[PDB]
RNA sequence: ACCUCGGAGCAGAACCCAACCUCCGAGCAGUACAUGCUAAGACUUCACCAGUCAAAGCGAACCUCAAUUGAUCCAAUAACUUGACCAACGGAACAAGUUACCCUAGGGAUAACAGCGCAAUCCUAUUCUAGAGUCCAUAUCAACAAUAGGGUUUACGACCUCGAUGUUGGAUCAGGACAUCCCGAUGGUGCAGCCGCUAUUAAAGGUUCGUUUGUUCAACGAUUAAAGUCCUACGUGAUCUGAGUUCAGACCGGAGUAAUCCAGGUCGGUUUCUAUCUACUUUAAAUUCCUCCCUGUACGAAAGGACAAGAGAAAUAAGGCCUACUUCACAAAGCGCCUUCCCCCGUAAAUGAUAUCAUCUCAACUUAGAUACCCACACCCACCCAAGAACAGGGUU
RNA sequence: GUACCCUAACCGUGCAAAGGUAGCAUAAUCACUUGUUCCUUAAAUAGGGACCUGUAUGAAUGGCUCCACGAGGGUUCAGCUGUCUCUUACUUUUAACCAGUGAAAUUGACCUGCCCGUGAAGAGGCGGGCAUAACACAGCAAGACGAGAAGACCCUAUGGAGCU
RNA sequence: ACCCCUAUACCUUCUGCAUAAUGAAUUAACUAGAAAUAACUUUGCAAGGAGAGCCAAAGCUAAGACCCCCGAAACCAGACGAGCUACCUAAGAACAGCUAAAAGAGCACACCCGUCUAUGUAGCAAAAUAGUGGGAAGAUUUAUAGGUAGAGGCGACAAACCUACCGAGCCUGGUGAUAGCUGGUUGUCCAAGAUAGAAUCUUAGUUCAACUUUAAAUUUGCCCACAGAACCAAAUCCCCUUGUAAAUUUAACUGUUAGUCCAAAGAGGAACAGCUCUUUGGACACUAGGAAAAAACCUUGUAGAGAGAGUAAAAAAUUUAACACCCAUAGUAGGCCUAAAAGCAGCCACCAAUUAAGAAAGCGUUCAAGCUCAACACCCACUACCUAAAAAAUCCCAAACAUAUA
């Protein structure tokens, strides 16, 4: 018998690529999720399978901040508008904190 | 739970007494599999309730 | 039954994590037509293949979804591109059955018998006191349920053995347990007696012949004091059998196109071994039934009808012997004759304290409660023997 | 569905090429199965006679009777007898002793005991106990998972072969 | 010399063998690791090297050093076989006696065959002997020659027979067939060394990873501080110190990829199994001591000699059931229901006299009647340990011991 069928899917793997204090190349991927566990903050872009990559480079740096959708987000801005006065959401937000300048200005001629 | 109720509602004064129970209805299923079936197959078939 | 892919649990919190584990799905659809080009840095389903995200830049504008899929060769095409339920989904370009006529290499890595583990099932004992038993739980039986035990069934597991551990019943010989079928002792009874029912103790002794069936079993006939339950490699095939069962022949019914097959029936069908080692090869106390009397007594309304004590007669079992009978004949035998001797423990009572009564006492205490056989020992060359395989032994006056 | 049970002469419906006819029948026949009844026996899962959709009989896959015949399978009367109750006696062979000649399978080494336990789960060899001068000859077959044949069953192998 | 003490042959195979798993009587002799691509080491020469050809962004040339033995059933080619047997051809031979005289007739020799039994089973015999049997004038038996041959013959189909193993003869060759399977694989000494997984006509194998080994180069590797990792338990991840000395990369390969118990979290099954499946962690497949013997439990590891010493783990404890004495009139057969139900079938109430008794707590009666408890008095005082089994098969199993200072 035992007429149950399928379920042998290996793991995906997932998860965070990047704790705190890493330092992180632009472009390394910081975390993979199925869902959006943790949030793209400053400095992170997230890819359209939600994984979460660095756009500086820098150290990573997970924070808690509020949460307030975008006002097109259907669904999320009627779990806004129905919820209590006094309450507002918070979310695992994931940033780099870049650690060089964008650059120098340095001598080249003396004309 | 047999045994207990009637015993219970045998034994007790049911002008004086009052008795209640404190363990909810069988719920858990227990499964059995066929009498002399050799290992493997699938899980059996639900036979009762605890 | 499944074989590829995905989600959830198992796997609670980085990752990963199995089962012929528990559930749910997938082999698309919809939009777009820049769903263009190019390129840092990364992720990765534990390998590889495959898969995944993406900064910047050029050029424009001002994808949803969870899986939704298939390598290489090769084929089609001018090119760009496109080809499998290759679903056994890392895919052989294209190949089914059957074999008891079978063969080989191996496997106790793996089944059948046997052992072992376990005890679901099976069996037993207790606890509880519903109920049945006119009344009455506990003379007897016993529901729901609990505790403990056994290893006789059917399984389950796959640990020894496949460079062989031979098999069901039967013969022969039995060893053991007691959860006793009979005989012994005792307690209770809804035990008047005879019979019973139930429980405690007892394993010295015993436990039949036949018809059908290969049967273990089962049914039936005739008895008996009883015709026990088991274990012993379902005791025992280098002691036997081979009826059955699962080799080669064949038939019937059925299945299959056929070969062939049936966990269906039927007829037939080779059972080897010179014993090396261990072990062993003469250990004198017997039980039971029946008859008579007790006695038509006890008991009982009657019908029925004992237990003790004692006498006799057998039967079997063990040991032995030939007077007669019988097979037979300087003798060996049974179908014949002779002999056969102790208890056994469950409990029932007396006195009497802890507890100045009582109380049978894990109180001190009282009562019920073997002998036999054998026994000396360089006459020995040789002969004889009721002694003996050889050896040994007895006699030789 | 239809004549108290059973059973339909009967009616209705559907499919097929035809819907098993005569005969026999619990079979050398799937399960039921030791079918029911009579004979045979003291007693019958046997044998013979009868009934019977045989729910899987059946007509040259030949059906059913019948005369002879059969080292075929089954039953039986009577007799016979050691088949047995229940075994005994003798002779021959074998046997055992003396003499002559003289193999084979087997064999890790052995100075090769019993009980209980243990352990690759059944011990001569391990643990605890018990027993124990040495060595021949005859006999037995309980053990040495005894000897023989790289299991005749079962499974495996990208091993074979015969047949359809 | 034995007696005392210690001590479960070896090889292979395996999760694990004293194993009652394999092989081996013993002696002597014979009998089993062959090589490339690269790499590494040591030379020579060097932007070139090599005795043409080739390679070259330090290379090239030369050397060293590395890859076993035995075994199938089979398949094909060419020969040799019908002096046995299957069938056939040529020409022969045998069949007493009796029934009836005709017969694939009957009894029955010779003769042919082989039904049943027993013996034999390395035998007398690689199929026999003894008795018992079927046939014995025919589809019989038999001597001689010849024929049919293996992708075949021949067959009154037994898939029989074809020179003593014919589901396809035998011999030679291909051939040293092939074997993911079994067996075996030979001096000494030292060192490092134990198992995530994925694919696979694959699960008895192999390739890649993982682990392991060697040689190099380099710098961090293990242990970890705080802060940090999500909505719908134990812990882990990350990680500076600190304690330590290893780690990564480069080069070159083998082998392991058929796994056991224990503790823990679970799953399947019976909240069975010395069961099966994952995960974390030990130990085992390596030594020693202990738990009796002993894989997996406990103690302990780095090697030798000693007739020294301190220790680790390390020896099971329990023995259970006495419980009072004395007393009892009565308002009433409380009311209702019922034939009666009287304290006691079922209902309502539960007052009330004696000094002190429930309109009755058990029994017991058809109902009654009866006898115990609770109550007076009595008195020393309720004396009150609050606990509980037994079985199997050869023969119980160390001997024993309560009392000399941890
Ligand atoms: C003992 N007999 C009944 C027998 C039984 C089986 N089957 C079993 O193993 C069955 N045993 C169980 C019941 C399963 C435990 C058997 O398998 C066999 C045989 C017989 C042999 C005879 C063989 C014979 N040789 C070897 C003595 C022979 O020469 C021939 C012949 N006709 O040429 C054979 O047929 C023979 O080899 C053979 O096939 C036998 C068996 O296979
Ligand atoms: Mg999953
Ligand atoms: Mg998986
Ligand atoms: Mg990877
Ligand atoms: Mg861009
Ligand atoms: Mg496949
Ligand atoms: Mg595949
Ligand atoms: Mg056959
Ligand atoms: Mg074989
Ligand atoms: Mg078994
Ligand atoms: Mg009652
Ligand atoms: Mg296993
Ligand atoms: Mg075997
Ligand atoms: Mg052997
Ligand atoms: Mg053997
Ligand atoms: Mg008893
Ligand atoms: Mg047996
Ligand atoms: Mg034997
Ligand atoms: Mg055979
Ligand atoms: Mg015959
Ligand atoms: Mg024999
Ligand atoms: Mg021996
Ligand atoms: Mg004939
Ligand atoms: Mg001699
Ligand atoms: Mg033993
Ligand atoms: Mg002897
Ligand atoms: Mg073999
Ligand atoms: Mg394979
Ligand atoms: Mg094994
Ligand atoms: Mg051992
Ligand atoms: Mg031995
Ligand atoms: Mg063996
Ligand atoms: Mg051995
Ligand atoms: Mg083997
Ligand atoms: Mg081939
Ligand atoms: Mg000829
Ligand atoms: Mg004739
Ligand atoms: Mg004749
Ligand atoms: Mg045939
Ligand atoms: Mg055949
Ligand atoms: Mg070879
Ligand atoms: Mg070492
Ligand atoms: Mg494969
Ligand atoms: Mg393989
Ligand atoms: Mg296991």
């Amino acid at each position: 018998s035992s007429k149950n069928l399928g379920g042998k899917s290996s793991g995906r793997r997932q998860g965070i690529k990047k704790m705190e204090g890493h330092y992180v190349h632009a472009g390394n991927i910081i975390a993979t999720q199925r869902h959006f566990r943790w949030h793209p903050g400053a400095h992170v872009g997230v890819g359209k399978n939600k994984c979460l990559y660095a756009l500086e480079e820098g150290i990573v740096r997970y924070t808690k901040e509020v949460y307030v959708p975008h006002p097109r987000n259907t669904e999320a801005v009627d779990l806004i508008t129905r919820l209590p006065k006094g309450a507002v959401l918070y979310k695992t937000f994931v940033h780099v904190v870049p650690a060089k300048p964008e650059g120098t200005f340095k001598l080249v001629a003396m004309l | 739970f047999e045994m207990m109720r009637l015993t219970i509602n045998r034994s007790m004064d049911p002008k004086n007494m009052f008795a209640i129970w404190r363990v909810p209805a069988p719920f858990k299923p227990i499964t059995r599999k066929s009498v002399g079936h050799r290992m493997g197959g699938g899980k059996g078939a639900i036979d009762h309730y605890v």
